[PDB]
């Protein structure tokens, strides 16, 4: 289970992932979108580990807490609403559980009320979804992750801006769903 | 009753306030586009901003595309002002929430207006 | 083709063709709002221009209130040029047929999409 | 019918008209419209009568010619298209003819072409329509004219900006209706 310091660990990690693939994260975003997710994403994780960096925790869920608002602020797209609502969530879970798995689903359904979107509709819900399902087998995985990434392509987009592009959306990876695997390929490096 | 605008465009939001202006000159009405730097987006800082700086307490609002009705409704479950969040088209339907609303019409009378145009956002 | 936008602000105009270019870097795009003196209203001369200065021969065009649609249908008799008047929301139409017209889909598939979401204007 | 003296002395006495009561057109088109109405034909008849003025016509027709397309570039609304597209359509009638019932009747479809509307929807198509029905029973009045602008009032707007306000509408006589009926009370003071 998660800890304040491997917590900040963890964030740490994938402010990194966010920074390194930011421009193929926007490149993700152009066929169908506006070509801004890896700038929207850099910005926030960026302020989000200033806004760490400052603050004392007391616990996880004051950690979850300060990502929900950061998030909420310095992303200016549909991801803000989203990762600020999942964090959100997962603060208030954190009070009382620090549950890995009791976690996500906590994030997922945040998403799902936020935005709506059913799994199979092309945006990070289907990883969200696809990863807790692993954990509860024990079967997360990197690998398991990409072959979700991957599998993104292939998907009609029915929800979001890609969602305007109709069939010209298939055949294009989701960058949220990229995303999201970062957050949770850093998470299974430091939780295990 | 109060109307509110929320644009990922600064400009869309000002220009069609002062399009409204025009039929509705005494309504409370806020209009709010774009992040804190000019760029094109929305915030969940901005549209509450406009939903307090507007004098009214039932919030009659309005939005463009998808992200910016989740800051809409994230802000409607943390205020006690009381939106209605319409998934009608920015221009038509902040257009006609307004000529009515400056009319006298009735909140129900607005509301069965715009159950006319509803469309999928 | 080509995306006409027509409105009755100078500001929506601007801002709606900001918004679009984001997801619509490469296509044909005119946008004019409002009259000469940059005040509310449309002017017939300016959107004949608009469609004299877009590059394309067959446009996809936008309006918000019906006047607007008007000068659009008289300019249609009054050149060789092909236009399409579409009687849609302007943000979300004219955002959708030029998200679709970058990446590549037809018109007819344009057309389709369009006809989904008509109003009563 | 109208000579190329009595149609300019009409188009004269019409924007005198028009000029005298541009604040009432607007008013009118307050709680039913923008506000405008009195300015827009202000603005489009001052300028047709500037155009009149350093022009040498051959005929009626070309006046018409002229009218239509300076309506249609000088004045700003709805109600520009509707009288250009009326005065146009009229330029060509007034080739074979210049009998005033076939003038309005031509402007009258040229309207209706237009703007879509028919008789009973709160527009100016309704005084067009009565005033050529009178034309033809040969019995068209001033008191006629203020007798469909009066019953505009009660009638709901389905067309235009008045129709955003739905029953709100009723009770408001329709600022087309009142420039259309000063257009027939001055060709009347001068066709006889
Ligand atoms: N309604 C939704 N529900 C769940 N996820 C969504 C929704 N809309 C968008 N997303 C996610 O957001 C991502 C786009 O994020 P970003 O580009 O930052 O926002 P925007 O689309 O506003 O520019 C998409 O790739 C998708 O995964
Ligand atoms: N579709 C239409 N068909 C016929 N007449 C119309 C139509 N729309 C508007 N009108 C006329 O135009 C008048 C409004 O003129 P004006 O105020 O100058 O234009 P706007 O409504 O664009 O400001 C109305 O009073 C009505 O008689
Ligand atoms: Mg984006
Ligand atoms: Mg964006
Ligand atoms: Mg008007
Ligand atoms: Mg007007």
């Amino acid at each position: 289970l998660l800890t304040i310091d491997t917590t900040i660990e963890w964030l740490g990690k994938f402010n990194e992932k966010i920074q390194e693939n930011k421009a193929y994260l926007s490149e993700l975003d152009g066929p169908i979108g506006d070509g801004d997710h890896g700038a929207n994403m850099a910005r926030g994780m960026s302020e989000t580990m200033k806004a760490l960096e400052v603050s004392n925790f007391g616990n996880v869920s004051e950690i979850f807490k300060k990502v929900a608002m950061t998030l909420m602020s310095k992303v200016g797209g549909a991801s803000g609403p989203l990762y600020g609502s999942a964090f959100l969530a997962m603060s208030k879970t954190a009070i009382e559980t620090l549950d890995t798995s009791e976690l996500i689903y906590a994030g997922l359904e945040a998403i799902q009320k936020r935005g709506k979107a059913q799994v199979g509709e092309k945006t990070m819900v289907d990883i969200w979804s696809a990863f807790l399902n692993d954990l509860q087998t024990d079967s997360a995985s990197k690998d398991n992750l990409e072959k979700v990434v991957k599998a993104s392509a292939g998907l009609l987009a029915t929800k979001g801006r890609a969602s305007y592009l109709g069939e010209r959306s298939i055949g294009h990876i989701d960058p949220g769903t990229q995303s999201s695997a970062y957050l949770f390929e850093t998470l299974l490096e430091v939780v295990a | 009753y109060g109307i509110v605008i929320v644009s990922h465009s600064p400009e869309i939001a000002s220009g069609l306030k002062k399009l409204i202006r025009e039929v509705a000159k005494n309504i409370s009405l806020t209009a709010i586009g774009g992040l804190e730097n000019g760029e094109i987006g929305t915030s969940f800082d901005r549209v509450m901003n406009a939903i307090e700086e507007n004098e009214a307490d039932n919030l009659l609002t309005f939005f463009d595309l998808g992200s910016a009705r989740m800051n809409l409704d994230l802000v409607s479950e943390m205020t006690d002002k009381e939106l209605t969040i319409f998934n009608v088209p920015l221009i038509e339907g902040a257009y006609t929430a307004s000529a009515l609303l400056e009319a006298g019409a009735t909140f129900e009378a607005i509301k069965e207006q715009l159950e006319k145009m509803l469309i999928e956002k």
